[PDB]
């Protein structure tokens, strides 16, 4: 290519058919390359087969997700403002069940806004903003209406350093070719110098603007726009002004005190959104570690030493490619990133840290499901990429006899193992609950396998739970009641609207459960780790890296010869995982609910959302219809005619975009050709077809069309499953 | 004396898999297993036979004596026999139906010793259909049998058992 | 084995090529030239060295034998040379016969190309009804 | 047939036009006239496994060749083991 | 040299695949023909599957007063 | 909400054979495949390339066929029972003004009418109906086990069997041990067949467990 150039045009390329591989897009006319174009759009085998740039486009187009993240958030800020709720909410929280979005009453439009609480008209949320937004050490809908604008600041600017890369005549490689520094720095001071930075603006503002909440007021009747500088007076009350100390070390006397921190662990009885006392503390406690870390280092040195015998000889030189590859520098931290947000899934359900979640059960569970598909829809890619490694980055074979060149050497091994494992479970794994069903619809109980039938007996108990709320009493200094409230021993009073957690029991019917996600994470893996790891060469096909990692099958030969590859196997992959995830939070409704979730009155006789139906009754897998799917749900199938009504008219969209998938899953390819043409018969007759060569879809886009719809069909059938039993009684 | 063995992968050449690491190939393990099929036919099939059958056979009893279909059995006819003296038997001729997989029609006696071994070629095959019947004979005097000292030993048992 | 050690594609260990189904049926095996000692990539998943000797790789199956080439020769050299080894000798004499090279000439072979009829109009479908006595048994 | 899947097209030449394919196809067998000489649709084929890489490049302008073998051996399909 | 210990017993070494136990205990032909009729196989097994399989379901399932399903 | 249903089955013999029809009017061949023959129906699959070629028999159109018969043959079913259930020991207003839409003829059917059969195996016992519920699990298993064969494809499959057949001859206990039959996964046509005379039964098995589950109290 010209147009021209070098290095003798300013003028720019629009007009002239093409551009992606040589006898490219061809004069000749054609459908697929709209498909391409778009797909394999970021890729790199295409746009120069040098380094080089890739890494100085990445650092730019990465750059307009931040601004975009930015963009976002601002209308949510704004929207969580002047479409108000929150300032009517947090006068009158346990009462009033928010909003931020509202229609305009056209068409049918309206049923979809219906009272939310302090007064207006609106469709619900299960998004917890009016819930970091307790922070306000300041409180004011036009405020969040600066926080807002803030957003829009970074963003145009945290958006054009995106113009001040790529576009700009770029750095280059010793630049990030020279990593030697860069977690030291991130880690260090903004790891750090947030959370640190958090920590100031986390009790200077915070912890004072709703120490003083917990109790009553109507704001403005509180917390001043400037009110908290200098004037370490209002600081009086939530601990000294130092009094006499001077930048901590020990002379000090405290005949009567502690600083803030005063370390918490339980539920604030009025808030239960675990104590903020500590909440500073903790951050700070943090920082420091990144403040101290961040101070490594200059980078072989600690890779290039231990080995051993059958250890890792390769360990030492774990790639030079470790500065050369991004697909595997992306790869591993998805695996991270991923398997490090649904991580958060948990210690959120079983220890929350804002003021207001539990009680607002569906305003954290919404996030418990969503944080959740992440720390899964980025671990099958944390394997795509390092395919996508395995089979195509470095130039040459440049990287040899190591921990790598070793795993492969065994492969018809690692993953000879696993399989067994998988059938070993699914075995005890899931014919386990058909079992009951063969013997209970047979009928005779004595010998099921309830939480009661095979010997178990009135207590679960002895394990590690039993052992952690208890733990205050170890090296352990204290602090009432646990870590988090869910653990064995101790504590009840949880809350004066509806509930929040308890000990949460177990046994068995969460003894396979728990078991059935071993077998359904498992198999889920075996997948993926064979796919990436037969990624370029094998005794089925050798000639087999040769194109990509794509391709769609090698060919009707030696039997089969169609799946293999390792895009499908990150297609087969995902398959599962949308089980492994959506039996996951199956799983924790069922329980939270059917347990937990319920709520007080006189003598604090509890009263879930269900009296307990678990039991002796998820052991059954139709228990997992009669009590779940047709027992909940129940309520989307009665939603029509209401506010949020958009759930149950989902639920058949998409309940409908799923059985559509099927088609695209299920299906030929020179077939819809085949009948392509009939059609484009038809259309010559009246003249009106031919140019751009009408096509069927691309073998693995066809692919592409499945999955994806298959996810975004059986997927949001459950977000609106869900919202619609936990708005209305839970 | 090595870094582990004269250092190999495999007997010999790397281009047969087997990746003889332990688990492999340890004098530590390679000898408990060699009395029997393993590395050397000994004397015939014939007697392997019943200690196969047998030690195999009381196995097969607590699965189906304190697992049974309705378990802790209160019947003189359990902790035992009961039924499992069909397991043996349902598999004591899902051998037999296998060795016609195994023809090859012979009577040599070569369970005497002569000049040391080999059986050489002794990989693949070369063990005829006139051999795997007096193994498959073993097992039933060994599957059928083996399942009564289990049943016949009373049971004074260790329980509890959290 | 060892006590006859006559080796020449150095590797270590590995799960990948040759098992039970080498012996008790066919086998299969590539051999070839080389400068100067030069790393590669190999079939079954591994990688190792060169230098000489006959330089004779033994390969499970003579697709897997072969992928030296559609690599190997992206690594120079007119030489690469995989034959036929069973358990005992000959016929199929595999990269051996006349020539060499995929597309050349000296002699014609096999192949045709044609059936009966060729590629012509065949809306003519299945023919007679199979019987012993009508050419078609090719 | 027992590998009968037709390539074939006119040219038969092979630069820059068709070579991938495991072993199978030892051809340029020129018949005595068709340009660049070389022709007709294999050399002796019972060798190797089921492709259709055969085509995928340089024309077969018809069909292309496939599975369509049936009598299949195992050297036939990789998995005789 | 000292530790040039001239390797404190070479062993032989390689014991061997020789011999490091004798063999299997001298029970046997403690059972020669004692349990035949497997060792009389001489054409045999239908007999068995007729004769243990009509005596593992033919009184195994029928039973004088039910103790029912 | 009869002049629908009665559109939905005619949008069913229609396209169900507009895939027979065309099936049919080219086992010959066609510009993908111009010369399709000599074996026509059963040849599944051939090679990438071309556009890029697929369940392309006569057969395989056959075998896409089967779906919207199996759709058709539901929907018409589907309709009768819902009419007739409502038309017994109750009303019909039902059927009326819940069936001229969609969302209800989930709730209301399908949703309302299951009911006796669920809380038949019920954490409190076995009462009335057994078979017929199990039969309906039974249903939706034997049904979603077809997608395997469906979205598998024998690739994957034949090739960790290659890893999979490297155990047994690199174990104790289970070497010499000789198959007669070699471990490979299923042929290419094979199952597009199997997932279906399982995708099928699946189906038609969970129907006909769950009419008479339901047709059998009622009330109707
Ligand atoms: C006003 C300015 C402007 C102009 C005229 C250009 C022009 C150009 N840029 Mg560019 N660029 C810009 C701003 C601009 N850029 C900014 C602000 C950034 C950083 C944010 C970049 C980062 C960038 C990179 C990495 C590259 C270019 C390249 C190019 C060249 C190819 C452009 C193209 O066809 O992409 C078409 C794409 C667009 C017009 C849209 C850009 C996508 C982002 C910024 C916004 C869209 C996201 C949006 C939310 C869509 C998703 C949601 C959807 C549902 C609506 C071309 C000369 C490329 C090059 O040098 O040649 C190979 C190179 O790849 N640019
Ligand atoms: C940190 C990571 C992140 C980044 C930066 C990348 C970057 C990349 N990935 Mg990738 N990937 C990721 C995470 C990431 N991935 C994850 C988590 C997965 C697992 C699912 C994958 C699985 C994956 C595959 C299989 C492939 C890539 C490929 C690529 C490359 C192609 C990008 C492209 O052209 O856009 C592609 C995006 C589109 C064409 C837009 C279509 C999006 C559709 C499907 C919409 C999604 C549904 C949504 C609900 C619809 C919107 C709403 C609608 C209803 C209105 C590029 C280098 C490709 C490659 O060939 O490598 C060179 C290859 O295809 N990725
Ligand atoms: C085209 C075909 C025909 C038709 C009309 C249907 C229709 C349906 N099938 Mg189906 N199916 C068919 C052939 C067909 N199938 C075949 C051949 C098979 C294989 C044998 C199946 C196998 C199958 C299964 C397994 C399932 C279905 C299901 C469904 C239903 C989903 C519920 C619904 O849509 O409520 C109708 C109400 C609406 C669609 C309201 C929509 C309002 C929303 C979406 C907003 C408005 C639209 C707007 C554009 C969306 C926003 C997007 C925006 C970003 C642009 C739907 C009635 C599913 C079911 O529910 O029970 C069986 C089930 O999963 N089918
Ligand atoms: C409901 C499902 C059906 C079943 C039973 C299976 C089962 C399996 N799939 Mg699978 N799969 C399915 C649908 C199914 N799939 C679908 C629809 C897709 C894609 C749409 C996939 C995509 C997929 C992939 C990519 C993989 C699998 C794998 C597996 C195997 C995992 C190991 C295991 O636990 O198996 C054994 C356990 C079971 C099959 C469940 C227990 C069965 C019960 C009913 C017991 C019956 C046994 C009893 C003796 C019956 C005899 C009685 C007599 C009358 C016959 C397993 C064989 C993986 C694999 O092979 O790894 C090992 C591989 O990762 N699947
Ligand atoms: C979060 C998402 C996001 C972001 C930050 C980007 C960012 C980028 N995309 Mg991109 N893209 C996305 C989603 C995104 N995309 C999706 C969903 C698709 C559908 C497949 C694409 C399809 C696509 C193509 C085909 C191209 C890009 C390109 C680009 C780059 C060009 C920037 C430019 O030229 O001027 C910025 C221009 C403006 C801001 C003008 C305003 C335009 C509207 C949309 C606002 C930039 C890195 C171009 C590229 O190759 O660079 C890497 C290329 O042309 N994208
Ligand atoms: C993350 C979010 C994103 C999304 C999904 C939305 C979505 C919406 N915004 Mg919005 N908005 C955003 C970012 C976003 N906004 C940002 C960054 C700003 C600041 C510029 C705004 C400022 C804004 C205003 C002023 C309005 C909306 C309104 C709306 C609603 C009207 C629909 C529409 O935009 O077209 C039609 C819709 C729910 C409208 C609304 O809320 O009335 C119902 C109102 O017009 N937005
Ligand atoms: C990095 C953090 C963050 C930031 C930007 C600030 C900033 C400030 N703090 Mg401060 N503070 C923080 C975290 C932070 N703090 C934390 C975590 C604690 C508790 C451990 C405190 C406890 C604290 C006290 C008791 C006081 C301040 C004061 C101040 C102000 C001047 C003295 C000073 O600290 O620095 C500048 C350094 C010098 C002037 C020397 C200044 C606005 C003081 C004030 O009100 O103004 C004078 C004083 O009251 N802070
Ligand atoms: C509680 C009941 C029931 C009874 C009465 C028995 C009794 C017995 N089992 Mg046993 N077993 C049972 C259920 C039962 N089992 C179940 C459900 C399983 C599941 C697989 C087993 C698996 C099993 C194995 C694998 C073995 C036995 C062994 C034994 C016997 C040896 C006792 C011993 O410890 O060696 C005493 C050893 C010395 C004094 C030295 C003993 C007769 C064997 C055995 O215990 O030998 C060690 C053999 O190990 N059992
Ligand atoms: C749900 C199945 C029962 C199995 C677990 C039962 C074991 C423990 C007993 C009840 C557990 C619930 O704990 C609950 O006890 C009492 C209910 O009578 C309540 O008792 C509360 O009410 C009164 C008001 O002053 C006083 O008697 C107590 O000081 C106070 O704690 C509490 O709200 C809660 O601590
Ligand atoms: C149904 C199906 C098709 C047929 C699907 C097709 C042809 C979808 C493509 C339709 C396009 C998106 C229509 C585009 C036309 C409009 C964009 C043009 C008008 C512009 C708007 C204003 C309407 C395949 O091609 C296929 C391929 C491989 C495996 C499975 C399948 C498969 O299942
Ligand atoms: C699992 C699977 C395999 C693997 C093959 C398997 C798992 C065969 C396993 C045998 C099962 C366990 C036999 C059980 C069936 C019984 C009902 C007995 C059959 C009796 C017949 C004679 C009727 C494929 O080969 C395949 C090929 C093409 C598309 C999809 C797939 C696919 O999904
Ligand atoms: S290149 Fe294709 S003749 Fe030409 S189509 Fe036939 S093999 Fe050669
Ligand atoms: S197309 Fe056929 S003959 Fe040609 S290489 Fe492939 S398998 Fe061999």
């Amino acid at each position: 290519l010209v147009d021209r150039d070098p290095i003798k045009t300013s003028f720019e390329q629009w007009a002239k058919p093409g551009h992606f591989s040589r006898t490219i897009a061809k004069g000749p006319d054609t459908t697929t390359w709209i498909w391409n174009l778009h797909a394999d759009a970021h890729d790199f085998d295409s746009h120069t087969s040098d380094l080089e740039e890739i890494s100085r486009k990445v650092f730019s187009a990465h750059f307009g997700q931040l601004s975009i993240i930015f963009l976002w958030l601002s209308g949510m800020y704004f929207h969580g403002a002047r479409f108000s709720n929150y300032e009517a909410w947090l006068n009158d929280p346990t009462h009033i069940g928010p909003s931020a979005q509202v229609v305009w009453p056209i068409v049918g439009q309206e049923i979809l806004n219906g009272d939310v609480g302090g007064g207006f008209r609106g469709i619900q949320i299960t998004s917890g903003f009016f819930q970091i937004w307790r922070a306000s050490g300041i409180t004011s809908e036009l405020q969040l209406y600066c926080t807002a604008i803030g957003a829009l600041v970074f963003a145009g600017l945290m958006l054009f350093a995106g113009w001040f890369h790529y576009h700009k005549a770029a750095p280059k490689l010793a630049w990030f070719q020279d990593v030697e520094s860069m977690l030291n720095h991130h880690l260090a001071g903004l790891l750090g110098l947030g959370s640190l930075s958090w920590a100031r603006h986390q009790v200077h503002v915070s912890l004072p603007i709703n120490q003083f909440l917990n109790a009553g007021v109507d704001p403005k009747e509180i917390p001043l726009p400037h009110e908290f500088i200098l004037n370490r007076d209002l600081l009086a009350q939530l601990y000294p002004s130092f009094a006499e100390g001077a930048t901590p070390f020990f002379t000090l006397n405290w005949s009567k005190y502690a600083d803030f921190l005063t370390f918490r662990g339980g539920l604030d009885p009025l808030t239960g959104g675990l104590w903020l006392t500590d909440i500073a503390h903790h951050h700070l406690a943090i920082a420091i570690l990144f403040l101290i870390a961040g101070h490594m280092y200059r980078i072989k040195d600690i890779l290039e030493a231990h080995k051993g015998p059958f250890t890792g000889q390769g360990h030492k030189g774990l790639y030079e490619i470790l500065t050369t590859s991004w697909h595997a520098q992306l790869s591993i931290n998805l695996a991270m990133l991923g398997s490090l947000t649904i991580v958060v899934a948990q210690h959120m359900y079983s220890m929350p840290p804002y003021p207001y979640l539990a009680t607002d059960y569906a305003t954290q569970l919404s996030l418990f499901t969503h944080h959740m598909w992440i720390g899964g829809f980025l671990i099958v890619g944390a394997a795509a990429h390092a395919a996508i490694f395995m089979v195509r980055d470095y130039d040459p074979t440049t990287r040899y006899n190591d921990l790598l060149d070793r795993v492969l050497r065994h492969r018809d091994a690692i993953i000879s193992h696993l399989n067994w494992v998988c059938i070993f479970l699914g075995f005890h794994s899931f014919g386990l609950y058909i079992h009951n069903d063969t013997m209970s619809a047979l009928g005779r109980p004595q010998d099921m396998f309830s939480d009661t039938a095979i010997q178990l007996q009135p207590v679960f108990a002895q394990w590690i739970q039993n052992t952690h709320a208890l733990a205050p009493g170890t090296t352990a200094p204290g602090a009432t009641a646990s870590t988090s409230l869910t653990w064995g021993g101790g504590d009840l009073v949880a809350v004066g609207n509806k509930v929040a957690l308890l000990p949460i029991p177990l046994g068995t019917a969460d003894f396979l459960v728990h078991h059935i996600h071993a077998f359904t994470i498992h198999v889920t893996v075996l997948i993926l780790l064979k796919g990436v790891l037969f990624a370029r060469s094998s005794r089925l096909i050798p000639d087999k890296a040769n194109l990509g990692f794509r391709f769609p099958c090698d060919g009707p030969g030696r039997g089969g010869t169609c799946q293999v590859s390792a895009w499908d196997h990150v297609f087969l992959g995902l398959f599962w995982m949308y089980n492994s995830i959506s039996v996951v939070i199956f799983h924790f409704s069922w329980k939270m609910q059917s347990d937990v979730w319920g709520t007080i009155n006189d003598q604090g006789v509890v009263t879930h959302i269900t009296a307990g139906n678990f039991a002796q009754s998820s052991i059954t897998i139709n228990g997992w219809l009669r009590d779940f799917l047709w027992a909940q749900a129940s309520q989307v199938i009665q939603s029509y005619g209401s506010s949020l009504s958009a759930y149950g008219l989902f639920f058949l969209g998409a309940h409908f975009v799923w059985a559509f998938s099927l088609m695209f899953l299920f299906s030929g390819r020179g077939y819809w050709q085949e009948l392509i043409e009939s059609i484009v018969w038809a259309h010559n007759k009246l003249k009106v077809a031919p140019a751009t060569q009408p096509r069927a879809l691309s073998i693995v886009q066809g692919r592409a069309v499945g999955v994806t719809h298959y996810l975004l069909g059986g997927i949001a059938t459950t977000w609106a499953f869900f919202l619609a039993r936990i708005i209305a009684v839970g | 004396k090595p870094t582990y063995q004269v250092i190999q992968p495999l007997n010999g050449d790397p281009f047969i898999g087997g990746l003889e690491t332990p688990v492999t190939s340890s004098p530590l393990i390679a000898w408990y297993l060699s009395n029997l099929p393993a590395y050397r036919t000994a004397v015939n099939p014939l007697l392997r036979g019943v200690e196969v059958g047998l030690a195999h056979g009381f196995l097969l009893v607590g699965p189906f004596v304190k697992a049974g279909p309705l378990r802790n059995t209160e019947y003189a006819g359990a902790a035992g026999s009961l039924a499992a003296a069909g397991l043996v038997v349902i598999l004591s001729m899902c051998l037999t139906m296998y060795g016609i997989a195994s023809f090859k029609e012979g009577e040599p006696s070569i369970a005497p010793a002569l000049t040391l071994t080999g059986r050489k070629k002794q990989p693949d095959q070369l063990q005829s259909a006139d051999g795997w019947a007096k193994f498959t004979g073993g097992f039933f005097f060994g599957g059928v049998s083996g399942v009564t000292w289990a049943c016949f030993l009373m049971y004074v048992l260790d329980l509890p058992y959290y | 084995e060892l006590d006859p050690n006559t080796p020449s594609p150095i590797f270590a260990g590995s799960t990948g090529g040759l098992l039970r189904k080498a012996q008790v049926e066919e086998f299969y095996v590539i051999t070839w030239e080389s400068p100067k000692e030069q790393i590669f990539e190999m079939p079954t998943g591994g990688a190792a060295i060169m230098r000489e000797g006959p330089n004779l790789l033994k390969l499970a199956r003579k697709e897997q034998c072969l992928a030296l080439g559609t690599r190997l020769r992206s690594k120079y050299k007119i030489k690469y040379q995989f034959y036929r080894v069973f358990p005992s000798g000959e016929v199929q004499y595999l990269h051996p016969k006349d020539g060499v090279y995929p597309e050349k000439v000296n002699p014609g072979r096999q192949g045709v190309g044609l059936n009966m009829r060729s590629i012509g109009k065949n809306v003519s479908p299945i023919e007679v009804k199979f019987t012993g006595k009508q050419p078609y048994d090719l | 047939m027992s590998h009968s899947v037709k390539i074939y097209d006119t040219c038969i030449g092979c630069t820059q036009c068709v070579r991938a394919c495991p072993t199978d196809v030892l051809e340029m067998i020129p018949w005595g006239g068709c340009k660049a000489k070389q022709i007709a649709s294999a050399p002796r084929t019972e060798d190797c496994v089921g492709c259709k890489r055969c085509e995928s490049a340089c024309p077969t302008d018809f069909l292309s060749v496939r599975v369509y073998l049936w009598h299949e051996t195992t050297r036939s399909m990789g998995l005789a083991y | 040299d000292l530790e040039d210990i001239a390797n404190t017993t070479g062993q032989w070494d390689v014991y061997g695949s020789d011999a490091p136990s004798p063999y299997n205990s001298l029970q046997s032909k403690f059972f020669e023909t004692f349990a035949a009729p497997f060792t009389k196989r001489g054409l045999l097994l239908k007999f068995l599957i007729l004769g243990g399989g009509s005596l593992l379901t033919y009184v195994s399932a029928n039973a004088p007063q039910d103790v029912l399903p | 909400g009869d002049f629908l249903v009665h559109h939905a089955i005619a949008l069913g013999l229609h396209t169900t054979t507009l895939i027979l029809v065309k099936g049919a009017l080219d086992a010959r061949g066609s510009k993908l495949m111009p010369d399709k023959k000599d074996f026509g129906y059963s040849f599944p699959c051939d090679g990438p390339g071309r556009g890029g070629t697929c369940d392309i028999s006569a057969w395989d159109d056959f075998y896409l066929a089967v779906f919207w018969m199996l759709n058709t043959i539901g929907w018409v079913t589907f309709y009768w029972h819902w009419k007739h259930i409502t038309l017994w020991r109750g009303n019909v207003s039902q059927f009326n003004e819940s069936s001229t839409y969609l969302m209800g003829w989930l709730r209301d059917y399908l949703w309302l009418n299951s009911s006796q059969l669920i809380n038949g195996i019920t954490p409190l016992v076995c009462n009335s109906l057994s078979v017929w519920a199990w039969m309906f699990l039974f249903g939706h298993l034997v049904w979603a086990t077809g997608f395997m064969f469906l979205i598998s494809w024998r690739g994957y499959w034949q090739e960790l069997i290659e890893t999979l057949a490297w155990a047994h001859e690199r174990t104790p206990l289970a070497n010499l041990i000789r198959w007669r039959d070699k471990p490979v996964a299923l042929s290419i046509v094979q199952a597009r067949l199997v997932g279906l005379v399982h995708f099928s039964v699946g189906y038609i098995f969970t129907y006909a467990a769950f009419l008479i589950a339901s047709t059998s109290g009622k009330f109707g």
